[PDB]
RNA sequence: AGCCAGGAUGUUGGCUUAGAAGCAGCCAUCAUUUAAAGAAAGCGUAAUAGCUCACUGGUCGAGUCGGCCUGCGCGGAAGA
């Protein structure tokens, strides 16, 4: 274990409510973002924050380095937003988005539709980009993972739903 | 050289009658066709140095034009004839036995004197020592 | 590929990680080299 | 280890060969400059390149890398 031994700094102009039940945060890029308490407790008696085990819960010290990550992302989600990575590639396949309800045309008779969770916004700014906005880095990752449930792109043509992060490439006339 | 054009290399074996590099696709990308350079060009090297194999490199110009230029004959070519035996000890990747004295190095150090003019021979006997242990040769230090 | 209990070393181009208890191996450049359990 | 920023000058090296700019072999593997560096590590090309790196700087930060030795665990694990 390494990362729970070290601090994180509160950015200027960010506003927290952090001394009791329900942690609430706001900043430049997000307003009334809140989360319920769990097995990790944060110290706020300096302009740097540190994590440790919350009393009344179990095994929270093994979770303190994980709480730090979710808290850092909970600041990012109210100060600048997250990195866009979802794409749909190949001619004849394209996304549709209402704002609000999103649908993929990817060569199936399945619905391939998503009504979106609360507080999530969806955009499709090009023929191949998809974007998800919110303050929970996991919800904008998991809504993208429901959108990545059909049409997996192959090492012969590379056509379907993909991330800007891959373990496969296309190979033509390969060895053999 | 701080600026270099890096023209295609044309090394082929001695006495070879049907070479493959002077028709290869690298001359195709350099943009030239070679007509006379690899079958009787031993006379065109003997016309610039005798009893000593000299290296030759291409220089290319506009209108598919080319000129051939000489290099320094490497010290290895002199070492392979220093002891009055064929190729010295012969091939690399071989058991070492043939030893070169500082008197033999000081015989080939004379190749530097036209550029190393300061009249110190012991210095030129060390400035010729660069990779002198190549070709499986043994060196006196 | 095969189901395997040996991972060893076989190709220097492999990238190895332990995932959901098992060792996973994928190879970018050298052909057919892959493992899903180990 | 990570993140960002650096990947040359001597060098168009010499030997063998089928050719080979590190880029399958052999000689070696240093000197120089700096904010900074392998005649080369790997994929790769007809070869460079493309690069992803080796190696330093800044940063952060105190232990850590490969083996040897000695113990305990994991996956190895289908049948009525």
């Amino acid at each position: 274990s390494r990362v729970a031994k070290a601090p994180v700094v509160v950015p200027a102009g960010v506003d927290v409510k952090i001394n009791g039940q329900v942690i609430t945060i706001k900043g430049k890029n997000g307003e009334l973002t809140r989360t319920l308490n769990d097995a990790v407790e944060v110290k706020h008696a300096d302009n740097t924050l540190t994590f440790g085990p919350r009393d009344g819960y179990a095994d929270g010290w093994a979770q303190a380095g994980t709480a730090r990550a979710l808290l850092n992302s909970m600041v990012i989600g109210v100060t600048e937003g997250f990195t866009k990575k979802l794409q749909l590639v190949g001619v004849g396949y394209r996304a549709a988005v209402k704002g609000n309800v999103i649908n993929l045309s990817l060569g199936f008779s399945h619905p391939v539709d998503h009504q979106l969770p609360a507080g999530i916004t969806a955009e499709c700014p090009t023929q191949t980009e998809i974007v998800l906005k919110g303050a929970d880095k996991q919800v904008i990752g998991q809504v993208a993972a429901d959108l990545r449930a059909y049409r997996r792109p192959e090492p012969y043509k590379g056509k379907g739903v993909r991330y800007a992060d891959e373990v496969v490439r296309t190979k033509e006339a390969k060895k053999k | 050289a701080k600026k270099v054009q890096a023209y295609v290399k044309l090394q082929v074996a001695a006495g070879m009658a049907n070479p493959s590099p002077p028709v290869g696709p690298a001359l195709g990308q350099q943009g030239v066709n070679i007509m006379e350079f690899c079958k009787a060009f031993n006379a065109k090297t003997d016309s610039i140095e005798k009893g000593l194999p000299i290296p030759v490199v291409i220089t290319v110009y506009a209108d598919r034009s080319f000129t051939f230029v000489t290099k320094t004959p490497p010290a290895a070519v002199l070492l392979k004839k220093a002891a009055g035996i064929k190729s010295g000890s012969g091939k690399p990747n071989k058991d070492k036995v043939g030893k070169i004295s500082r008197a033999q190095l000081q015989e080939i150090a004379q190749t530097k004197a036209a550029d190393m003019t300061g009249a110190d021979i012991e210095a030129m006997t060390r400035s010729i020592e660069g990779t002198a242990r190549s070709m499986g040769l043994v060196v006196e230090d | 590929m095969k189901v395997r209990a040996s991972v060893k070393k076989l190709c220097r181009n492999c990238k190895i990680v332990k995932r959901d208890g098992v060792i996973r191996v994928i190879c970018s450049a050298e052909p057919k080299h892959k493992q899903r359990q180990g």
